[PDB]
């Protein structure tokens, strides 16, 4: 499976069309805009209201592959207490510092500034 | 449409994201040094961007472009071609597995099965993707079984099955899982130089005495690692076909 190009979109849940830019981003490299639209809906029919960055892998025969990561912090509150201790173990496969509590202050700090209140360590 | 262009990656524009969608951005296109937003119209932005209109389907675009794969004696097709020649038609919509036809490798190996499966044979289809071999081999009158590392592959294949009216086994693991379904007649392995190399004394052990290995996927300069290793497993040479940077090398065993 060779690779002929990564694209890097970022799309509203359920929303995907074949305009742009879809269309042109999977058009130019001639993978089924359709099939990535009917797919990229299903697997977020899902997720509400949400923004979500996914990457396209398209290779030499026209076939594609996908792969969804998890939204941003912001929609991903909707105030609250602590419980961002129970975002910030749905943050980490979600996240970049498996610092574990090196997430909670910062997506806390910016969680406040939402801001959704405090009451946490 | 409108785009909106911005300049930096996604990752580095992170904190105004949500602000161009709120905005009414529609989607977000990564490109090089930029981040393209698309709007209907323009609206005047806060975050420093600049504004172009774009060319007015990307529909009729991709598929208009996109013509049947002819690979004697078959022809792949995507759903909507028409095709009058006494080609078998593999009937395949480009999807999410590779095996549309639109490649060397997979148009070598439906030529390669032509030449060598007898009706009757059983194939094994090591690497099936779109289940496009194993259909072919369908097609010719064997009893094909793909096999695959990757489960996601699978329903389509058992989809592109369903719709060219053949039914060949599907299972997800790779040749240790297709051995008790065996021993084959033939062998088709549309897959890379390397792992042919190391599946090599194995490849012998799935086929009867007689069977035929098609494998494929080989970069022409990679090609010697196969030679080399099916010659250590006792495979004697058929033919080589080749197609731009790719080549099939045929075996006996
Ligand atoms: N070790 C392995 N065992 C079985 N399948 C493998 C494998 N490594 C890769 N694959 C699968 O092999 C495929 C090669 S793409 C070849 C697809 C199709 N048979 C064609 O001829 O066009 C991919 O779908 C990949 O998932």
């Amino acid at each position: 499976k060779k690779v002929v190009a990564v694209v890097k979109l970022q799309l509203p849940a359920g929303k995907a069309t074949p305009a742009p830019p879809v269309g042109p981003a999977l058009g130019q490299h001639g993978a089924n805009i359709m099939e990535f639209v009917a797919a990229f809906n299903a697997a977020t029919a899902n997720m509400g209201d949400a923004i979500v960055p996914v990457e396209i892998t398209i290779y030499a025969d026209r076939s594609f592959t996908f792969v969804t990561k998890t939204p941003p912090a912001s929609y991903l509150i909707r105030i609250t207490w602590e419980q961002v201790l129970e975002i910030a173990k749905q943050k980490m496969p979600d996240l970049n510092t498996t610092d574990l509590e090196a997430a909670a202050r910062m997506i806390a700090g910016s969680a406040r500034s939402m801001g959704v209140e405090v009451v946490g360590a | 449409m409108w785009v909106y262009r911005l300049k930096g990656t996604l990752e580095a524009l992170d904190p105004i994201l949500p602000g161009l969608f709120d905005g009414g951005a529609r989607g977000l296109w990564e490109r090089e040094g930029e981040v393209w937003a698309f709007f209907p119209a323009p609206v005047d932005l806060p975050y420093e961007g600049v504004w172009e209109e774009v060319g007015d389907d990307w529909l009729e675009a991709w598929r208009r472009d996109l013509k049947p794969a002819l690979a004697p004696p078959f022809v792949v097709l995507a759903p909507w071609h028409t095709w009058e020649g006494a080609e078998i038609p593999l009937v395949i919509e480009p999807g999410m597995a590779f095996g549309t036809g639109h490649h060397e490798t997979t148009r070598l190996a439906l030529k390669a099965l032509a030449r060598h499966l007898r009706p009757g044979d059983k194939v094994l289809d090591l690497g099936t993707g779109s289940g496009v071999l194993a259909i072919a081999a369908e097609k010719l009158g064997g009893k094909a079984l793909g096999v695959d590392i990757d489960p996601m592959v699978l329903p389509q294949a058992e989809a592109n099955a369903k719709r060219n009216g053949v039914r060949p086994r599907f299972l997800e693991g790779s040749l240790e899982a297709a051995l008790p379904f065996g021993p084959f007649d033939l062998l088709v392995a549309n897959l890379y130089a390397e792992l042919h190399a190391a599946l090599a004394p194995r490849y012998r052990e799935a086929l009867v005495p007689g069977g035929r290995a098609l494998l494929t996927g080989i970069l022409k300069d990679r090609a010697p690692l196969v030679r080399e290793a099916m010659a250590g497993a006792g495979f004697r040479p058929l033919e080589e076909a080749a197609e731009g940077e790719w080549v099939l090398l045929a075996y006996g065993r």
